[PDB]
């Protein structure tokens, strides 16, 4: 019912990936190469794609660039060089999530749901704080919290992308624009302001999760 | 000669090649672990034990890869400006779950900007914490204190418990156990140093001092 395409050359990881996904209500296709990977992205049109950046076919970055020109299939990326340049590139060119190359069958199962519930078919509340983008008023414990316009935009970007990582660049361009590619430190400070005013324990966030080297990700 | 830059990359390369078998091993172990404990299999214990020894292995390798990473003088270093709160909070999430009580945090100005290579400096906190967790004794009180003295960030990972042998507390960076040494190696590459002392109150404190060229506001808004 929900089909996965495994794009990974190493026969070892693919049998593992196949065996693990097939153990859920889910069937998988495979492709030893970036080329054939793009093919069964047309021939099968899966519900979600898993691709390692290790493929020697030519950097997998442009595979997602291509893929996104027509398709909006969620793409979980596998990072061998778990130094974050690759993972950011992937996430920036359209990827949805990532796993570092030694990973467990939970994180694989988790980050697949979050991107299948995020790709099927108003104003929500996370456990103590009620945010309502309609009127632009936000309660924490039946008490309105006053937020700078910019702070409210940053909250709103996060709030609509629940469960998905956002890189330092995705967040900047959607709060200011392409102006300050380098003046990033404001994103991290404002995110601290959002933390200080909407989190039970700011240094132990439950919703405004830090994803070091990558960016941020809102939860629940 | 460059016959040690060829050796350095050989270490960095073999370390990177070691992650793909760990992935397969760790994946195949988990599936076994489950498949065997799904059924009524006595060996499920044995699969589970194998899983754990792949974790332990992969940690030892994730330490050996950051090391060879910073073996090229440390220009594998992307040092963004990070809220101190989120640096600490990121290390807390990676070990505070499986703990008895939380770490005593003391951050006066949490939204200080610190200049570090975020992931590598997260490794410093975890190791300094884990060394406390391993050797300060159960029911120990571990903490983190982060002031600013000059334009140097002072960060202290303290505990009660035994503390260092009074004679030479700066020998303790000589492997019982690495991880202190890995902390020095990583913060040395960052421009700072790391000293250890017994607290007057009792126990060990580990002090990380970093040079901080700026304290960016830089735009006022």
């Amino acid at each position: 019912m929900t089909n996965v395409l495994i794009v990974e050359d190493e026969q070892a990881i693919r049998r593992f990936l196949r065996t693990a996904l097939e153990g859920d209500g889910m069937r998988v296709f495979e492709a030893e190469t970036l080329q054939r990977g793009l093919l069964e992205a047309a021939t099968r049109k899966p519900d979600l794609i898993i691709l390692d950046l290790g493929l020697p076919d030519g950097d997998g970055i442009e595979f997602i660039r291509d893929l996104r020109q027509w398709s909006a299939v969620p793409v979980i990326v596998l990072s061998a060089r778990s130094e974050e340049s690759d993972k950011i590139a992937a996430l920036d060119a359209g990827a949805d999530d990532y796993l570092s190359k030694p990973f467990g069958i939970g994180e694989l199962q988790a980050r697949l749901r979050v991107a299948l519930r995020r790709h099927s078919a108003p104003l929500v509340k996370f456990s103590d704080v009620t945010v309502d983008l309609a009127a632009r008023v936000i309660h924490r414990g039946e008490e309105e919290v006053h937020l700078t316009p910019i702070e409210f935009r940053l909250l709103a970007v996060l709030l609509n992308n629940a469960g998905k990582v956002l890189t330092q660049r995705q967040l900047l361009n959607q709060v200011w624009g392409p102006n300050a590619v380098e003046h990033s430190h404001y994103l991290r400070i404002y995110m601290g302001h959002l933390r200080q005013k909407l989190e039970q324990d700011p240094a132990r966030p439950r919703h405004f999760i830090t994803e070091t080297g990558i960016g941020y990700r809102f939860m629940l | 000669s460059h016959m040690e830059q060829i050796r350095n990359a050989l270490l960095a390369a073999l370390s990177h090649d070691l992650r793909t078998p760990l992935t397969v091993l760790f994946g195949q172990a988990e599936i076994l672990t489950l498949d065997l404990a799904s059924e009524g299999s006595p060996h499920a214990r044995q699969a589970s034990e194998i899983r754990q020894h792949v974790l332990n292995t992969t940690r030892l390798v994730n330490n050996l890869l950051d090391m060879a990473r910073i073996q090229s003088g440390g220009f594998n270093l992307k040092k963004e400006w990070l809220t101190l709160e989120e640096v600490v909070g990121s290390a807390l999430q990676m070990l505070e779950p499986g703990l008895s009580s939380p770490i005593n945090l003391s951050l006066p100005e949490p939204l200080t900007l610190i200049h570090v290579d975020g992931p590598l400096f997260e490794r410093v906190l975890i190791n300094l914490l884990e060394n406390a967790v391993k050797y300060a004794g159960a029911q120990a009180e571990i903490g983190i204190d982060a002031h600013v003295e000059g334009e140097n960030l002072q960060l202290d990972v303290w505990d009660n418990g035994p503390g260092l042998p009074p004679g030479q507390e700066q020998t303790i960076f000589d492997k019982v156990g690495l991880g202190l040494a890995i902390c020095r190696a990583i913060v040395d590459v960052h421009g700072g140093t790391i000293t250890a002392f017994n607290r007057p109150e009792g126990g060990a404190c580990f002090r990380v001092t970093l040079p901080q060229q700026t304290a960016p506001e830089l735009e006022e808004f």
